[PDB]
Parts: structure tokens; C-alpha cells; sequence
RNA sequence: UUUCUGUCUCGAACCU
DNA sequence: CCAAGGGGATTACTCCCTAGTCTCCAGGTTCGAGACAGAAAAAAAC
């Protein structure tokens, strides 16, 4: 059922992702022409519940300190759409690779 | 003195009772509780901390652990005792195997 | 039945070797173990049937010697071994 | 090494037998004559080895020798024929 | 390489054989099992001298069993190669590999890469030969050689040479 | 395997890896093969070589003291001594072992001395220089005739042996090979 | 010798029914205790 | 940054983030300016039976675990400064035997009894009388069918 | 087993103790051992590479151990290895280990004193090795300093460089299994770093100590690959097919890999070293709860069940220890118990024995001439009455059961061979009772066969057994051999 | 003409 | 001049106090209950 973006981490339920998707990555998305089902993996680790990206620091660490309070995961496997990744040049893979 | 006095007391205590041990039972009792330089008590931390065979000193209290300090210090056992004679399943020296027992090829040719 | 502590004591009085060592090897459990001279171990890959004998960790296929020993003995040798202590058996004296 | 043995002379133990010496004796001719050894006496119809035996060693006709380790590991060199089997 | 050494065996024999002749015996026993045997420890054990003067040594009955231990004394004669001495052969058998000297009880192989340049294989020959500018290897030829390697099996010895430096091969 | 043999030095082999020096002709002999051997009654003494007609002869006696035992038991130039010596070796044992067979032979045909005074003779000259046993052993049984051969021969041997006296042994064993 | 000892000093032990005696004695004599629930002088 | 690592029970760890989490928020919903204090939770697979936790100060943690099974509130500790950079980064992980039987010359006779084991020449009855083995002649016996009556000799 | 091999046979007469070194268990080892699970798996028997590796011995009567080929009753089962990720201290050792530490340096890894002061000489005057390391140990603990030079006795002014490191020496603190050194920048001493120092000791340093180079050396007291014993030494146990329990031990020995497998996978990967951390102190207690199960204060191992689990120095510890269990006293066959009766009808000297023990008991004979026709009748008669035989043991060494035999009469005796004719009467036999309280409750006695179910005995040899006819049961064991016989009559 | 089963482990009660 | 002289301020040892091991006969005989159990994922096949 609940899946994780592999471009930023976010987690949510397969319900939530039919909704919305991620608010913050869907203006990229719209513009990289993917929907959200193929961008979201079903494998993922270290999810964090962020409160306040602003101020903490594991949000700097994760990369994620700019965006909204929510679910953000270290570890989300599978490779991201190529042509999101020339849209994000300073994106970096959250699985460990690169 | 502590030998005669030691073995004084034993003396004592036996004969409350009534009984009457050979003296040369006491007699060995106290000088192997002597034989060293102090007082060899008849305990775990006595007699068994002695130098004797690994395996003779294991099979008292104090097991495993001398048979670490046994592993750790090297100790040739010296199966020249009983308990490791016992436990290597061998003739003791006891009084049987005090000695052995041969042929006279000289004899068993000189009668025939 | 059993052989206790203080039945082995009154052999042991008695002087009867012959009777203990009979009365704990063959009566008892009689094992026929293999050792290594260079070593003392018990790891020798004795093929009988075949007659090759060896210790492999000590390269020799001629130094071999049996022993009797209780299966109890063979099995608190195993112990030890198990246990990073080493029963070594050998075929001389050094002390004289 | 020889040189921990005794010579024949300058033996310094018993030469009256022990009982364990006895016993360990008349067990060994008791195996050799239950498995077929030779039989160093007349025999008058006796079939148990240790009667067998123990004749044997009344006669001082047992062809057997004792090392008789000092603690050392030197032996004295004795012979059942010379043991004088007293008690 | 042909020396006398003492040694000594222990021999495990039973009750059942004890008559006077049980030193004839023991004997017989004895040549059977040390004529013929070798070993990597102490080498090839040609034979056994002075056997009228034997100090047979005492027996040993067994604890519990009836059998007696005789452990025997004497000195022999044993042989025994070691790298580098150079000793002489016969060629014993040929192949494309080379040949095998037979030096005493033992069999010597020469590598091809330690022969001479000028000295190759010849199959026109029956059987097939050696030959050199200077020098013919055949069947029925003695020959020198140095002992390079050895290799000791269980009941043999393997001896490996070449034939280089000056005065050496057909003699 | 099966009953090895058993030998005199008692030497500290304890739980000890495989720490065998190599074994070449450079006097690093192994472990039992020392200068100085133990004797029967617990006596030292040096170890003793002897060439290969002195090997033979004492072999030659050995054989015929074993005939006589046998007797006395039961009793209650190239061509004939070969043969002498087949008969022998046939009549002492069963004859499935060839290995005495094949050795005897080799023995035989290259030998070079044959008469117990040669080789005696030999022996009390090769005694004087005091050189080591194996290498005198060497020196009488192979063959040379230039001191620069003989030193390629045993590398080992090189500065324990002037020139002048290995020359006179040279000659002298050259002279003393028996004609056959 | 030694056994014949053990037990020729064990046996009067077991049957064992002022100052301390009998088998809490015999206890405190082998296994040799500094502190002693009785002890005593006799001067003469 | 504060940063607490909490024992709990190994192979629930996702289902006790999703229950903490779904606490926060409803705590979130009911509670008006001042929430709690919890900067965010995880959890980590191959390091199996343990939580990590950011907040300032323990008794948050406190006020918001007392409820939940299967943590050890009891058995927390610090994760040090210079540990956090390698734990965050992303690359990590015979007819006759068994039959009524009747002896018939012995101190037995007229006695049932069952053949237990014949050795030849001489059968072993259980005698159905007494509890004792007998060896006695099989020839010397009478043997009767599985029900009584008739009594047939040793001829079958 | 019982075959005919070809080495000498003789009898041990030393034992040397000492430690392996991993060089030696790989040397000596005959597989590796890498998955946990035993069998099972895929429904096969010879899981390879698990516990209970076919390799390492015969788990059951397959007729192939595929090291030995020899059944499980010869082969003496070969032990396993495994090359933990990560060295591992030792229980038993764990507290000698400490000692050592205190001794020398944990940098130069040289002993903190030298011959260079008086009372280290003293020390090493000492010729035994307890002695000598112990008073090692008491003049190393004042020392919290690897020194880099003493006064020597030539001039106070004068001093020698006897060399090594300058740093100050930690004191050295029992926390569970692991210590903790204090400079006070408080630490735990990692294995690797213990380890190593240890290798660095020198030779004359710990030969020095109570070591020695070829037996034991300080460094193969940390176990870097521990060996796993063959199947014989963790036998299986069974209610019925259905379910099959696994030795104590051979749970340990796969949580222990377990352990080592989770470890390893977390060095391979991304190494946060505090969660490297944990597991290294899981395998470390793993290993100390395996090899010992009484720590001072740490919680024991508890097997699934919840008991605690079986140790091998529980194995070894107690009377139901091995070796007072099983080497020092053990038990026997060729025996008897039951009752005492009083019977003033009996020699002093004799006793009497049940026709049913009689029956069962057996002493082997062999054939003579001097006994041929006896024996013949013993075995026409057979085993079920009295004078008889149950076995005939051949030349071959196999044995024919003479009740299962029709054919009994038949069988001629041929010579050397054996026959366990039931004991008669006037046959040595020895007479216990079991409070073997002193030397002559243990006395040979002639055996009277007597038909009924009580050990009879002569009255007045109650008084050396303590017996008491009043339900006492006493202890008759038959010897098996002429010697047995002869000791048992003369002595 | 087809045979050498088979156990542990925690206790409880009783006998000498 | 002198001859001690009381500490400075560390050495050196020495001698006393709390917390942790490891028992605690020599044996037999039957008898009984317990080999967690819960839960979820892969595989079978109605
Ligand atoms: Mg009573
Ligand atoms: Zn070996
Ligand atoms: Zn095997
Ligand atoms: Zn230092």
C-alpha cells in the first residue's frame, strides 16, 4: 500500500499519493511529464517525521531543511526518472549511489 | 612443633570418641599437610594449589578453572598420578602397575 | 550400576590397576583414538578400510599411534578442544 | 638411556615378593596358559589357569621378569626365579 | 647415501607363540617387516648386519592384553638421496617427456629444460633414442646425473636431475 | 601408516611446526644426522661412513653370518660371482622382494675395489685426514682427477682441503682402483 | 599408603558422635580456619 | 543536535512509528498553540529493536511514550555529536511358536503355557500359570487350538 | 570402534596443555562453517557448509562421514571452524588477560619493569611460572608509566635507555565483559587494539611471564576463530520423527553465527560504529554465555525454553560434571544390585548370587585344551538354564548369539575362541556396599550359585560393609579377565 | 532365509 | 661561625576495612510433566 518518492523521500499512503502526491516535488513532476505512481518505490528506510525542516538539523543532513514539515526518507530505492534528474542537477540519489 | 601439635590434636580427636587409628595414619595425614614450607590445608585453596598433575588437580574442586590456568601457564601433566591415569582410561600406577612384568628369553630357552 | 568416587578410592587401596583399568575401559567404553605425534591431536583421518592414515595440519602420513581411551575421555579431550585448550599426547619423555 | 638401569649387583629392594607382584603374576601366567603359552610344569589333570599358575610359582618355573621402577625412572632388574616368594 | 645408523622396533607378539623357536620367529618377522620398506623420515632400509650378535632387548607384557612388546635394537645400513650430490644410473624406460634413471632402489627423471641444446629426441630408432653432437643416450647406457629435487611417497622415493655442468651424462 | 621405527635422540620435538632445515650439500644436514651419533650403551661417538665396496663387504658378511645361523638352525671375474651372489640372495629370501635383486645389481657392476685389504687399506688413509664422513664417503667412492672438478663437485668442500693434499689422495685412490 | 590413610581417618569421622571435639573439630583441623570457635592454652 | 536512541521490540519498529506518529498529529488536532516538542522520529532496519528520537528534553519523550507497548521507555541513551553524520548517511546496509501349549512329563504337567522361543530340540514356555520361563522338550507337549477342547499331539 | 588398524598401539603417558592459535584450528579444521540453519533445509540431511556438516562427522548411521568413511561408531568426529569478523576475549582467560595488561605496556607492548630494578630480579628469580607471574603482576600494578630509562646501580647520574614507549600506563576496570582503561580519558579497550599489542609483546617478555613460544603465547588467548565441535559432542535428541531437539550447544553454536554473519554483513556495509558496536558486544557475550554460564554479575544465556542454557563448563563443572561424572567415577556393565540376607550356612569368603543373576551375568573364556570339553558342554547346554553361554565370540571378533542360534550344538569350538559361560560357582567376584565409607566395603567373594532372588552373604562380614540386611542392597561386579580374576583372589 | 531398539530435561516422593 | 630543626612536600613502604567465589555425603528406586507459542509470508491448488 504506502509507497516513498524516490526524488525527495516523502511518504504517504497509496490513497494520499492517488490525492495529491507530493505538494512539494509536484510542480517538478508536472514539468518532468511522470506521474507520481512510477516516481514512489515500495522498498524505503528512515523515515522522518520533520516538524520544524527549518531549524533542525537532520533536515540540513537530509537535504530537505527548504520544504514543508512531513515524511521525508533517507533510503528509498529504485532509480528516479532520467529527465527528472537532468531537470535537478544538484539532486543527488538517496540510495547510496552516485 | 606444628606437625607434633597438629598431629596432637588429630590424636585428640579421634580418641574422644574412643576409636583408635593407627598412628601412622595421622602420622601421613600431618606431614602431607606439612610437607611444605606452612600449612597445607585439606581444602580448595590448599592442597589443590599445589603443582601436581593439571587433571589430578581438576578432578577437585576448582575444575575449569585450572584447567584455564592449565591451558594458559602450559602445565605438562605429569601422568605419573592417579586421577590421570583413571581418566586416560590406563594401568595406575597403583601397586599392580608399580612395575612391569617381562620375559626371560634366558630362562625360557635355558630349561627347553 | 556405577563405579562411584569412593568405590575408585577402595580400588585404588586395593592395588588392583588391573581391575580399574578394566573395570573403566573395556567393561565400560573402550574408544580407539588416532593422534598425531608432531601435535598430540586428535585429528587424524584414519581410513582404515584403506589404511591411509594422516594428520592433515602437520603434513605427516607416517607418525600416527593409537590409543585406548574412554569414550568420556575422547569427549572432554573434544571439550577442551572446543573450548581453546589443548590435550596433547605424545610418544616420549622430556624430563626423563 | 641404559645408564638410569641398575646392574645386577647394587640392588637396593626387596628381594621377598610383594603381594601385588604376586598378584599381577599368577594374572599374567593365568593369560598365557588360558591362551595356549606352554605350561613350565607337570600337570596332574589341573584345568583352572590360575591353579596352573600359582603352581608355577611354587616351583619358581615362571619365566618372568620385574622392572621395578624407582621414581626416578631408573629399575631394579628381578627375577621370579630369584624372588623369594615367601609371605 | 650408504651409512650405518642404529635403530630400533618395536615388535607386538602373542602369547600363543611362546616355544623356544618364538626368536626364529620374531626373526622371520623382523626381515619381513623392515627388508623392503622406506620411509621419508629416516630414508630407504637396505639391510641389517651382524645378525648372530643382536642384543635382542627385553620383552613387555601388556597391561590388560597378553601380547608382549619386544623392542629389538641393531644397526643397518640405510640409502638416501639428497639435492645436488651427483650420482650415475641406468636408463630404465623412455618417453617423449624424457627418460628415468635407475640409481639403486630408486628412479631418476630429467626435465627437458635442463638437457642440452644439442641433444634431442630421435623416434627413427627402435627403440627410440637420445642423440647428441658428441654424445649417444640409449637403453643399455650408463649415465651421470645430479639429484635436484626428492620427493618421498609412502612406501617410495622420486628423484628429479639434470645434466649440465662439465664431464657430465654418457660416461 | 603402519609400526614406524623408533631411534635414540630424544630431541625437544613439542607441539613444534614443520621447522625441518632444508637439506642440501652444504653440511645443513637434518635433524638426525649429526656429527655425533649415540651408541648402544648410552655412549657418544662420531657418526662413521664407509665407501661402496666397504658397504658391500659388510653386507657380504652379514649375509654369510645369516646362512650359518640358518645352518646351524635347521641343523637341529664377472661371471661366477655374480652368480655366487644370486644363488645366495635366492636361497636367503623367498624371492617377491626384488628390491634387494634390483640394489644388489647396482652395487655389483660399478664398484671398484674388491679385496677386503684395499678397502681396509683405504679406510686407515682416509682416517688421518679427519675430514667429515659423508664427504670422505664421497671422495673414495666417486670418481675425480682435478682439484677444480672435485670443488664443483662438493661446493662445501672448498677451503677444508689444500690443493697439495688433495691432489695426493686423488692419485693415490687413481692408483689403488683395483683391475678388476 | 596415602588412600589407607583417607580412609582409616575418614572412618572414625562417620561415626563420630570444655573445648570443641568430634566432627565439627575434625572439619577445623583440615581445613585449617584463623578464626577458632574454642581455643585454649594449657601452661604448665 | 539532541538526538536519544530508545530500545524496543525487534520487527514491529514501522508499525510503532506509524502508532507515534498518528498519536502526534491527533495530539496535534486537539491541542491548540503549544505542541510538543518533537522534532522528528525514525527507525532503522538492520539496526533492528531500536528508535531514534529528536527532542529537547526527556520528559517530552516521556509525555509522549507513556501508553505505548512494546518500547523501553527505561533504556534510552545519547547518540554523540560526531556519530551523527555516518548514522544519517545514505549508505548504510516353527509351527509351534506363539501356541497353547500343555506340558506333559515334567513337574509342570497339565499346565497351559505359551511357546515364547524354540532353540532346537528344547521349546521355551511361558508357563499361564506362573510367572516363569520353562524349557522343556517340544516333543513332550500337547497343543490346543486358539480356543479350548481338542488336544492335538505334535503331528501338525 | 573395534577394526584392525596398522599405527602402534600403546598407552598416552602426558598431557601437555596449552591454547591453539587460529593458525592451528584452520590447519586443523576439515570445513567452514557459514550458515546458521543445521538441516532441514530443501529436505536433505547433508546440509553442507551448516552445523552438523556432513564433513565434520556422521550424524547418524548413514555409513558415510565423507571425512573418515568409517560409521558413526569409529569415526571420532572432526572439528569445524570459524574466522569471527572480530577477535573475541575469552571467560576464561578474560581476568589473566587484565593481568597481562597491567604487566606491559599498551603501546611498546614491553613489560613495565626490567632486570633494572631489584625487586623485578627478585620476581625473576622465581623458577615456577604461578609464582613468578604473580609476583610480576604485584610489582607491574605500582607502575602507571612506561618509563623510558632507570638509574642504574653504575652511578645515580648515569642512567640506561632500556627503550620504549613514554606513555603513562591506564588503570584497568571490570565493567561486565569488558574493560575499561582510565588515563581520565575513560575508555573500553578494543579487542583489535588488545590484540595487537599482545602480537607486539616480545619473545623473552612473555616466555617471562607464565607463557611459553610454542605452547601458549599471551596473543592466542583472544580468539580470533573459534572451533566448533563435530556432531558426537552435541548429539541430537528425538521424541519421535515428528520432532527433533538440537543440543544446547548446537543452538549456541548457530546463534553464535548468527551473531558473527549479522556482524560481518554490518562491517561490509556502511560501519556507523555504534551499531557495530552493539552486535561486537552480542557476539562477545554470545561466545562467553557459550563457552561459560556464570558470569559475575551478568544475565545467563536462557535457552527458548527459559532455562538456562547448558555451558561446557557446566558440562565440566559439578558431580554430574564429566569429570567427576564421568572419568572419575563412571559406570559399567558386568554388575549386579539387590538385596542382602543373612546366611550363617555360607563360608566366610563366599556369597551367594541369584540363579537369575547368574544367568545373565558372564565371564569370557577362552578355549584350552584344559577346558574343551566343558566349554563344549556350557554351550550345548545354552543360555536359558544355568551352566551355559548366551555368546561365542570367534577368532573374527564377531559375535554369535547362542539363543538366537538353533544350530548351538553344532558349533564346534574351535581354539582362541571365547565363550561368556555364566559365572559358576567359586568364581571371583566383588561385593560393595554403597556407602563405600572405608577400604574393606569393597571385598572379592566366591561365588555361590544359590536359586533364589537375594544375594546371600556370611554373617559376619556385615561389620566391615556396615550392612544391616534390613532392605539394604549391595553392588556384585564379575571381572572379565584373567588378570581381573587374579588380582581380585590374591589381593 | 527379511534383526542389535532408545532419548534428554526440570522436578517430586521414597529406600539404605 | 656553628648544629640542629620543623616542616615543604612529596616520595617510600606499612597496616587495617567492604564487596565477590564456591561448596555444603554415597548411592539406588520408581512417578510425572515439559519441549513455549503467535504471527505473517511463500506456496498449493479448490
Ligand atoms: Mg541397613
Ligand atoms: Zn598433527
Ligand atoms: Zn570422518
Ligand atoms: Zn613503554
Amino acid at each position: 500500500s504506502e509507497r516513498a518518492c524516490m526524488l525527495c523521500g516523502i511518504v504517504q499512503t497509496t490513497n494520499e499519493f492517488n490525492r495529491d502526491g507530493c505538494p512539494n516535488c509536484q510542480g517538478i513532476f508536472e514539468e518532468a511529464g511522470v506521474s507520481t505512481m512510477e516516481c514512489t518505490s515500495p522498498s524505503f528506510e528512515g523515515l522522518v517525521g520533520m516538524c520544524k525542516p527549518t531549524k533542525s538539523w537532520v533536515a540540513k543532513w537530509l537535504s530537505v531543511d527548504h520544504s514543508i514539515a512531513g515524511m521525508y526518507a533517507i533510503k528509498v530505492d529504485g532509480r528516479l526518472p532520467a529527465e527528472v534528474v537532468e531537470l535537478l542537477p544538484h539532486y543527488k540519489p538517496r540510495d547510496g549511489s552516485q | 612443633a606444628g606437625r607434633a601439635a597438629l598431629y596432637k590434636e588429630v590424636y585428640n580427636v579421634i580418641a574422644s570418641d574412643g576409636s583408635y587409628v593407627n598412628y601412622r595414619h595421622m602420622a601421613l595425614l600431618v606431614d602431607v599437610m606439612t610437607t611444605q614450607g606452612g600449612l597445607t590445608s585439606v581444602t580448595r585453596h590448599g592442597f589443590n594449589r599445589s603443582n601436581t598433575g593439571a587433571l589430578m588437580r581438576c578432578s577437585f574442586e576448582e575444575t575449569v578453572e585450572i584447567l584455564f590456568e592449565a591451558g594458559a601457564s602450559a602445565e605438562l601433566d605429569d601422568c605419573r598420578g592417579v586421577s590421570e591415569n583413571v581418566i586416560l582410561g590406563q594401568m595406575a600406577p597403583i601397586g599392580t602397575g608399580a612395575f612391569d612384568v617381562m620375559i626371560d628369553e634366558e630362562s625360557l630357552v635355558k630349561y627347553m | 550400576l556405577r563405579f562411584g568416587e569412593m568405590e575408585r578410592d577402595c580400588m585404588i587401596a586395593h592395588g588392583a590397576a588391573s581391575f580399574l583399568k578394566e573395570r573403566l575401559m573395556e567393561a565400560s567404553d573402550a574408544f580407539r583414538v588416532h593422534i598425531c605425534g608432531i601435535c598430540g591431536l586428535m585429528t587424524v583421518i584414519a581410513k582404515l578400510n584403506h589404511n591411509q592414515f594422516e594428520c592433515k595440519g602437520c603434513d605427516n602420513k607416517i607418525d600416527i599411534y593409537q590409543i585406548h581411551i574412554p569414550y568420556a575421555a575422547k569427549l572432554l579431550f573434544q571439550e577442551l578442544m572446543a573450548m581453546n585448550i589443548t590435550p596433547r599426547l605424545y610418544t616420549d619423555r622430556s624430563r626423563d | 638411556l641404559k645408564e638410569k638401569a641398575i646392574p645386577k649387583d647394587q640392588r637396593a629392594t626387596t628381594p621377598y615378593m610383594t603381594k601385588y607382584e604376586r598378584a599381577r603374576i599368577l594374572g599374567t601366567r593365568a593369560l598365557q596358559i588360558s591362551m595356549n603359552a606352554p605350561v613350565f610344569v607337570d600337570l596332574e589333570g589341573e584345568t583352572d589357569p590360575l591353579r596352573i599358575a600359582m603352581k608355577e610359582l611354587a616351583e619358581k618355573k615362571i619365566p618372568l621378569v620385574i622392572r621395578r621402577y624407582l621414581p626416578d625412572g631408573s629399575f631394579e632388574d628381578w627375577s621370579v626365579e630369584e624372588l623369594i616368594v615367601d609371605l | 647415501m650408504f651409512f650405518i645408523k642404529d635403530l630400533s622396533l618395536n615388535i607386538t607378539l602373542h602369547p600363543s607363540f611362546f616355544g623356544p623357536r618364538m626368536k626364529q620367529y620374531l626373526k622371520t618377522k623382523l626381515l619381513e617387516e623392515v627388508e623392503g620398506s622406506c620411509t621419508g623420515k629416516f630414508g630407504y632400509i637396505l639391510c641389517v648386519l651382524d645378525y648372530d650378535n643382536i642384543d635382542i632387548q627385553r620383552g613387555r607384557i601388556l597391561p590388560t592384553d597378553g601380547s608382549a612388546e619386544f623392542n629389538v635394537k641393531y644397526r643397518a645400513v640405510v640409502f638416501k638421496p639428497f639435492k645436488g650430490e651427483v650420482v650415475d644410473g641406468t636408463v630404465v624406460s623412455c618417453s617423449q617427456h624424457g627418460f628415468e634413471v635407475q640409481v639403486g632402489p630408486m628412479k631418476v627423471f630429467v626435465t627437458k629444460h635442463l638437457m642440452p641444446q644439442d641433444l634431442t629426441f630421435n623416434a627413427g630408432s627402435n627403440p627410440p633414442s637420445y642423440q647428441s653432437s658428441e654424445d649417444v643416450i640409449t637403453i643399455k647406457s650408463r649415465i651421470r646425473v645430479k639429484i635436484e629435487g626428492c620427493i618421498s611417497q609412502v612406501s617410495s622415493i622420486h628423484a628429479i636431475g639434470s645434466i649440465k655442468e662439465d664431464y657430465l651424462g654418457a660416461i | 601408516m603402519n609400526v614406524s621405527t623408533s631411534t635414540f635422540q630424544t630431541r625437544r620435538r613439542r607441539l613444534k611446526k614443520v621447522e625441518e632445515e632444508e637439506n642440501a650439500a652444504t653440511l645443513q644436514l637434518g635433524q638426525e644426522f649429526q656429527l655425533k651419533q649415540i651408541n648402544h650403551q648410552g655412549e657418544e661417538e662420531e657418526l662413521i661412513a664407509l665407501n661402496l665396496s666397504e658397504a658391500r663387504l659388510v653386507i657380504k658378511e652379514a649375509l654369510v653370518e645369516r646362512r650359518r645361523a640358518f645352518k646351524r638352525s635347521q641343523k637341529k671375474t664377472r661371471e661366477k660371482e655374480l652368480e655366487s651372489i644370486d644363488v645366495l640372495l635366492e636361497q636367503t629370501t623367498g624371492g617377491n622382494n626384488k628390491d634387494l635383486k634390483n640394489t644388489m645389481q647396482y652395487l655389483t657392476n660399478f664398484s671398484r675395489f674388491r679385496d677386503q685389504e684395499t678397502v681396509g687399506a683405504v679406510i686407515q688413509l682416509l682416517k688421518s685426514t679427519g675430514l667429515h664422513p659423508f664427504e670422505v664417503a664421497q671422495l673414495g667412492s666417486l670418481a675425480c682427477d682435478t682439484a677444480d672438478e672435485a670443488k664443483t663437485l662438493i661446493p662445501s668442500l672448498n677451503n677444508k682441503i689444500s690443493d697439495d693434499e688433495l691432489e695426493r689422495i686423488l692419485k693415490e685412490l687413481s692408483n689403488l682402483e683395483t683391475l678388476y | 599408603v596415602g588412600v589407607l590413610a583417607a580412609q582409616s581417618i575418614g572412618e572414625p569421622a562417620t561415626q563420630m558422635t570444655k573445648v570443641t571435639s568430634g566432627v565439627p573439630r575434625l572439619k577445623e583441623i583440615l581445613n585449617v580456619a584463623k578464626n577458632m570457635k574454642t581455643p585454649s592454652l594449657t601452661v604448665y | 543536535a539532541t538526538i536519544w536512541g530508545v530500545r524496543c521490540r525487534p520487527g514491529k519498529e514501522k508499525e510503532l512509528i506509524r502508532k507515534l506518529l498518528k498519536k502526534k498529529f491527533n495530539l496535534d488536532r486537539a491541542m491548540g498553540k503549544k505542541k510538543l516538542k518533537i522534532l522528528s522520529i525514525f527507525q532503522r532496519d538492520n539496526y533492528t529493536g531500536r528508535i531514534y528520537i529528536e527532542a529537547p528534553k526527556q520528559s517530552v519523550i516521556e509525555k509522549f511514550c507513556n501508553g505505548v507497548p512494546d518500547i523501553y521507555i527505561s533504556q534510552k541513551l545519547l547518540i554523540p555529536v560526531q556519530e551523527l553524520p555516518l548514522l544519517l548517511k545514505p549508505n548504510l546496509e516353527e509351527v509351534a511358536l506363539g501356541k497353547t501349549v500343555r506340558i506333559r512329563s515334567a513337574g509342570y504337567k497339565g499346565q497351559l503355557g505359551i511357546v515364547k522361543d524354540v532353540n532346537g530340540d528344547k521349546a521355551t514356555v511361558e508357563l499361564h500359570s506362573k510367572n516363569k520361563h520353562i524349557t522343556i522338550d517340544k516333543h513332550k507337549l500337547t497343543y490346543y487350538n486358539r480356543e479350548g477342547g481338542e488336544g492335538i499331539t505334535y503331528d501338525e | 570402534g573395534q577394526q584392525y588398524s596398522s599405527a602402534p598401539l600403546r598407552t598416552v603417558k602426558e598431557v601437555q596443555f596449552g591454547l591453539f592459535s587460529p593458525e592451528e584450528v584452520r590447519a586443523i579444521s576439515v570445513a567452514k562453517i557459514r550458515f546458521p540453519e543445521t538441516m532441514d533445509e530443501t529436505q536433505t540431511r547433508a546440509k553442507i557448509g551448516g552445523l552438523n556438516d556432513p564433513r565434520l562427522g556422521s550424524i547418524d548411521r548413514n555409513l558415510k562421514c565423507q571425512t573418515c568413511q568409517e560409521g558413526m561408531n569409529e569415526c571420532p568426529g572432526h572439528f569445524g571452524h570459524i574466522d569471527l569478523a572480530k577477535p573475541v576475549f575469552h571467560v576464561g582467560f578474560i581476568a589473566k588477560i587484565k593481568k597481562v595488561c597491567e604487566c606491559v605496556c599498551m603501546h611498546c607492548g614491553k613489560l613495565l619493569l626490567d632486570e633494572h630494578n631489584e625487586l623485578m630480579r627478585q620476581a625473576l628469580a622465581i623458577k615456577d611460572s604461578k609464582k613468578r607471574f604473580a609476583a610480576i603482576w604485584t610489582l607491574c600494578k605500582t607502575k602507571m608509566v612506561c618509563e623510558t630509562d632507570v638509574p642504574s646501580e653504575d652511578d645515580p647520574t648515569q642512567l640506561v635507555s632500556r627503550g620504549g614507549c613514554g606513555n603513562t600506563q591506564p588503570t584497568i576496570r571490570k565493567d561486565g565483559l569488558k574493560l575499561v582503561g582510565s588515563w581520565p580519558e575513560l575508555r573500553v579497550l578494543s579487542t583489535e587494539e588488545i590484540l595487537n599489542i599482545f602480537k607486539h609483546i616480545s619473545v623473552k617478555d612473555f616466555t617471562s611471564l607464565g607463557f611459553n613460544e610454542v605452547f601458549s603465547r599471551p596473543e592466542w588467548m583472544i580468539l580470533t576463530c573459534l572451533p566448533v565441535p563435530p556432531p558426537p559432542v552435541r548429539p541430537s535428541i528425538s521424541f519421535n520423527e515428528s520432532q527433533r531437539g538440537e543440543d544446547d550447544l548446537t543452538f549456541k553454536l548457530a546463534d553464535i553465527l548468527k551473531a558473527n554473519i549479522s556482524l560481518e554483513t554490518l562491517e561490509h556495509n556502511g560501519a556507523p560504529h555504534h551499531a557495530i558496536e552493539e552486535a561486537e558486544s552480542l557476539l562477545q557475550f554470545h561466545v562467553a554465555t557459550y563457552m561459560d554460564n556464570d558470569i559475575a554479575g551478568q544475565p545467563q544465556a536462557l535457552q527458548k525454553s527459559g532455562r538456562p542454557v547448558k555451558s561446557i563448563r557446566a558440562r565440566l563443572k559439578g558431580k554430574e560434571g564429566r569429570i567427576r561424572g564421568n572419568l572419575m567415577g563412571k559406570r559399567v556393565d558386568f554388575s549386579a544390585r539387590t538385596v542382602i540376607s543373612g546366611d550363617p550356612n555360607l563360608e566366610l569368603d563366599q556369597v551367594g548370587v541369584p540363579k537369575s543373576i547368574a544367568k545373565t551375568l558372564t565371564y569370557p573364556e577362552v578355549v584350552t585344551p584344559y577346558n574343551i570339553d566343558r566349554l563344549t558342554q556350557l554351550v550345548r547346554n545354552g543360555p536359558n538354564e544355568h551352566p551355559g553361554a548366551k555368546y561365542v565370540i570367534r577368532d573374527s571378533g564377531d559375535r554369535i548369539d547362542l539363543r538366537y542360534s538353533k544350530r548351538a550344538g553344532d558349533i564346534q569350538l574351535q581354539y582362541g575362541w571365547k565363550v561368556e559361560r555364566h559365572i559358576m560357582d567359586n568364581d571371583p567376584v566383588l561385593f560393595n556396599r554403597q556407602p563405600s565409607l572405608h577400604k574393606m566395603s569393597m571385598m572379592a567373594h566366591r561365588v555361590k550359585v544359590i536359586p533364589y532372588s537375594t544375594f546371600r552373604l556370611n554373617l559376619s562380614v556385615t561389620s566391615p560393609y556396615n550392612a544391616d540386611f534390613d532392605g539394604d542392597e549391595m553392588n556384585l561386579h564379575v571381572p572379565q579377565s584373567e588378570e581381573t580374576r587374579a588380582e581380585l583372589s590374591q589381593l
